[PDB]
């Protein structure tokens, strides 16, 4: 929710999410659900999106229907913003605790610095149970174990009510008397200054001194309990460990790529050329969270969101094994309602008709090669 | 009209209440819009209530209305609750929102999205202007107080949120953990903010002269 | 006689309406109001918009239309006895304005504030936008004008004029828009106060101060 | 022209400057793009130029060598403060004083 | 580099994805002109009426 | 008698001069005016500069010098009959100013605009700079002053004064410079208009309106 | 390393070493795109003759 309305080429050429997995589809309150995967920051990052020098690994949901217990880019826990580097692939892991009963479309998203929430695929997860069951316990370096759901709640309230009351008390003191039309006219013809006088100005400095007094008393009383406190921990984490990917064995070349307007399909003419040594076939074209597969070749088992998985969405003019050393040109068609439903079709309103995706190739014994393609994508109407 | 100088007391009174209502909610409305607009906010989150930015901008950006309605309610009524009525307006307006919407609507804990405490300052402003009825005096020591008192004024609420926790291998204060869990989408700072509030009180004292303006047009 | 609970209307009319609204979104915030590209949005939320805009142009035309024509022509000689009753009803208008502003500028505004933090917007027309911008604001503006016109047409002092602070108060909202001044109210009170005290100077108001009170 | 006509006429009917500043400047802003659309549109036909989508207009700038209605609303909303500020600037340029 | 010939000889043809083949030298020229004249005239018409 | 085609001079004097210029650059824009480090630039273009600056200081000194000395000393008593003739000649000076400004501020300005797009500048002294800045601007400023002085020295109303808007109009250009306000004209017309109607109120101008016209 | 501990007026002392810019440079300190190799002392108690 929130992708779809954002520019189709940003969605294509910004971050690619793959090897996504969700530990659970249905979950009880207080239970854990773990999201894993990889993302690539596209080498051809658009203009116009500040490079992800300060990015944040977020979660796309309707507020705290879950809470984020942990998050990890590379091996590292990531509660700050992190510097990601264009071109690199990373593995992430988000760990959610369930908090509100319902049906939630949970996404994994990146937050970028200068302009943009970069929203990955969303999967529906269901939380059963009562919100009154939810606990967020946390042990401090100070001994105590508290519940973050309610920690410091009453304190917060008290101080607010107390100070609010005093606010009222002060206006209340002055409003025993008549407030406007008499006081206004006294000021007018002739002098005011009959309107105020100690005992008024005693009360004035009563309040004034009492206020300063209570603040300092309260503060060094608050310092007395809670003598051990740190400042908010902040600051972008550099040195994110990227994934070391083997150099791919297939290389592809995109000669023209077109889409029908209106339509539900993108054609592209690829010259796939198989270096390395096992007969290779094309199994998937991933484009903007939308996955087009040739079921002749590959079948998702990870339960990828049903609306984004095009089971036999991908057709190759010739998808026989491509022998090692051999190179062929092939016409490929990615085709599925998702192309219209997730509005990739809206690329026609974009000021940069260029797409970008990942192709996944599979050899005989089922091990894979990931090449990335990008190219201009040109409309055809007639 | 009117019959007796006793019914005349009754009208001025049932006026007072009505007018107070107007003045108060019109402040609540426009003052809140001002806090909002001039800050995509620190006030919304416990883990934005920091030692530099929060401590600095908040007093400064907020002196304005108090300063302006101070230049009116005291000048024209000798009513010395100009500053505190503003503050109370913003606070009520926010609490009603934070409770029914930030918690009621979407489910953020209150211990996370509570607003900043504002009254002490306003009291200092109101009283300093009342005693020694010089605006110039208020602008200097009054705005001074308004600025300084702000952080210590919130420290009783804030402090518990600053106990240290080793969360999964990383030092994080409670407040941090809060902002990390509930998913959305350094007294030189005080001095600075006091020294600033002075120019702002001052500029807005004159701005309020204009909103007090009584002309007619054609 | 004097000032009635025609005022009770003014306070409850918004309160009931806007509480029905808060319920209404309360149930369709989730359900329809999440994904704007679903057809349940074009019925429960979009239709809601077209309805309100039309209703607002209409009631604005009727409400301002009404009062401008029932403008008191023979104002030159009508009693202090009614120059009060009227002054009071005027003040009911202002209470309605202030109340209407509260809902717009504080309530639905900082509400939209929370809504932004919880879901990434699919349109410039989220539920909270349909309500904050195109329902809430027109309403308090319409209330605003009414009051202004009532005073100009019903009370001397205000007639033959166009009060600066009042004009500024009422049209001020037309120069408040977001991403990516209403204190005039004072001026306009200090005025409505003087307006109360023409015969009603007496006093009290300078006599029954120098005595009881 | 379209805009200036809206400005001129709106100020003429209901001779209030405040009125012009609001709906007058509103119109001036809004009308502008639709006001250019008949001239502009033919320049936005899509062309596949050497493998890349480009509008005619693009090709033009590319060839002849030198060296989204929220946009409308924004511009209308903005024109208001500008009309307004400049209404008073104009009071000064109308000024008729003499010196020494 | 030296260019020989007549500027009147120059063509800049381009074929759209829309069927039509146009000359960029002069494409949409008349249109541009019309709309500017038309509006310009109306501006004059207005001051004309008052003058 | 009344107002002559001494005006036709004023309109054609710039027109001819500046049309000769547009030809002159037209032929030497290309040829000499491309490479400034060629010696044909230091003759056809640089010498042009030194020539004009000198000619401008001179004509300015002569033109202002002339008029300030032929200032009408016995202004106190001279007829409405000539207080018109003169008022009209003054208006010719203003037509000359406005025409001079056209050439400077519109013509040669947006021309320089095109020139920048087509060649990367070798100097702060391109052809269109020699013409835009150091020929075009001095000329309309000299015309400006002339008019001002004419009015001050030739017409009562303007004498004993220094009009604000007029001063502002004339010296305004001295605070307009580029990288990397002339509306005063109104004030100064609404003045020259009053200046026309001292005896020439009659009218017409209030009489022959209430009748024919 | 420092070549000398005690030095006469007009004489030379030579400081050498290595430095590493930390890979995890903080936020909040602008990357050293424009850095200047200085000397910490109370003004020109020495003068910098050369630096490398
Ligand atoms: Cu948001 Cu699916
Ligand atoms: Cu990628
Ligand atoms: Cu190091
Ligand atoms: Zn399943
Ligand atoms: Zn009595
Ligand atoms: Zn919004
Ligand atoms: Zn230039």
């Amino acid at each position: 929710h929130g992708e779809k309305s954002q520019a189709a080429f940003m969605r294509m050429r910004t971050i690619h999410w793959y090897d996504l997995s969700w530990s659970k589809e249905k979950v009880k309150i207080n239970e854990t659900v773990e999201i894993k995967g990889k993302f690539h920051v596209f080498e051809g990052w658009p203009e116009t999106v500040d490079e992800p020098d300060v990015a944040f690994l977020n979660v796309g949901m309707p507020g705290p229907v879950f809470i984020r217990k942990e998050s990890y880019i590379g091996g590292q826990l990531v509660p700050r913003s992190v510097r990601l580097e264009i071109g690199k692939t990373y593995d992430f892991r988000v760990v959610l605790k369930a908090r509100r009963p319902g049906d939630w479309h949970v996404h994994t998203m990146m937050n970028v610095q200068g302009g943009g929430p970069i929203i990955g695929p969303g999967k529906w997860i269901t939380v059963e149970g009562s919100m009154s069951e939810f606990r967020n316990p946390v042990t401090t370096l100070t001994g105590q174990t508290v519940d973050l759901e309610n920690y410091n709640e009453g304190n917060t309230y008290f101080w607010h009510a107390f100070w609010f009351a005093i606010g009222v008390a002060w206006i209340g003191y002055w409003s025993r008397r008549p407030i406007f039309i008499p006081r206004l006219l006294m000021v007018d013809a002739g002098r005011a200054d009959e309107l105020v006088s100690a005992t008024d100005r005693k009360v004035a400095m009563g309040f004034l001194a009492a206020t300063i007094l209570i603040v300092v008393m309260a503060m060094s009383s608050a310092n007395s309990k809670y003598p051990i406190t740190i400042p908010l921990q902040a600051g972008t984490m550099r040195g994110m460990k990227p994934l070391e990917l083997p150099a791919p064995t297939v290389s592809v070349k995109v000669e023209d790529a077109t889409y029908r307007v209106p339509g539900r399909a993108m054609r592209m003419k690829l010259t796939i050329t198989n270096h390395g040594n096992s007969p290779i076939r094309l199994g998937e074209f991933y484009t903007a969270s939308v996955r087009f597969l040739d079921s002749d070749v590959y079948k998702d088992t990870t339960g990828y969101p049903e609306d984004l998985l095009a089971e036999d969405g991908l057709s190759v003019s010739d998808n026989s094994p491509l022998a090692p050393g051999e190179t062929r040109t092939v016409d490929v068609t990615a085709s599925d309602a998702a192309w219209e439903v997730y509005r990739l079709s809206d690329i026609i309103y974009d000021p940069d008709s260029r797409f970008a995706g990942l192709l996944f190739f599979f050899d005989a014994t089922g091990n894979r090669q990931v090449v990335q393609i990008d190219a201009p994508l040109i409309p055809s109407f007639m | 009209a009117v019959r007796s100088h006793a019914e005349a007391v009754q009208v001025s009174r049932t006026i007072d209440w009505m007018a107070l209502f107007v003045v108060f909610f019109v402040i609540v409305g426009s003052y809140h819009i001002h806090a909002m607009l001039t800050m995509g906010d620190w006030d919304f989150w416990s883990d934005w209530k920091d030692r530099r930015l929060w401590v600095t901008v908040t007093p400064i950006v907020l002196v304005t209305f108090p300063a302006a309605v101070q230049s009116y309610l005291w000048e024209r009524y000798r009513l010395p609750w100009g500053a505190t009525v503003c503050v109370l307006g913003l606070l009520l307006g926010e609490w009603i929102n934070r409770y029914f919407n930030f918690w009621g609507w979407t489910y953020f804990p209150i211990n996370f999205v509570f607003p900043a405490s504002l009254v002490p300052g306003a009291i200092i402003l109101d009283t300093v202007l009342m005693l020694s009825g010089s605006y110039l005096f208020t602008a200097i020591v009054g705005a001074m107080g308004w600025g300084l008192i702000f952080y210590p004024g919130n420290w009783p609420i804030i402090a518990p949120l600053h106990v240290p926790v080793e969360y999964n291998g990383m030092l994080m204060s409670i407040a941090d953990i809060q902002g990390y869990n509930y998913v959305r989408t350094a007294p030189v700072s005080a001095f600075f903010s006091a020294f600033m509030s002075i120019l702002i009180y001052f500029m807005w004292h004159f701005i309020g002269r204009w909103f007090s303006n009584e002309r007619f047009l054609q | 006689l004097l000032d009635k609970k025609w005022l009770t209307f003014a306070l409850a009319i918004y309160t009931v309406f806007y509480l029905w609204v808060r319920w209404y979104e309360g149930v369709y915030g989730w359900s329809a109001g999440l994904d704007s590209f679903a057809p349940e949005f074009e019925t429960y939320w979009m239709n809601f918009l077209y309805t309100e805009i039309v209703l607002e142009i209409v009631t604005a035309s009727i409400l301002w239309g009404y009062l401008w024509k029932t403008r008191d022509r023979n104002l030159a000689a009508l009693t202090p006895r009614e120059e009060l009753r009227r002054n009071f009803t005027h003040l009911v208008w202002l209470v309605a304005y202030a109340w209407a502003i509260y809902w717009g500028a504080s309530y639905f505004t900082e509400q939209d504030g929370t809504w932004h933090q919880t879901i990434v917007r699919d349109t410039d027309f989220t539920p909270s936008h349909i309500i904050e911008f195109y329902l809430s604001y027109p309403i308090y503006i319409i209330t605003g004008f009414a009051a202004f016109i009532y005073a100009k047409t019903r009370l001397p002092f205000f007639a033959k004029g166009i009060s600066l602070p009042y004009l500024v108060l009422v049209v001020g909202p037309f120069m408040i828009l977001p991403n990516v001044l209403a204190l005039a109210v004072m001026g306009t009170l200090t005025q409505t106060f003087y307006s109360f005290a023409q015969g009603g100077l007496g006093q009290s108001l300078c006599e029954a101060v120098d005595e009881g009170l």
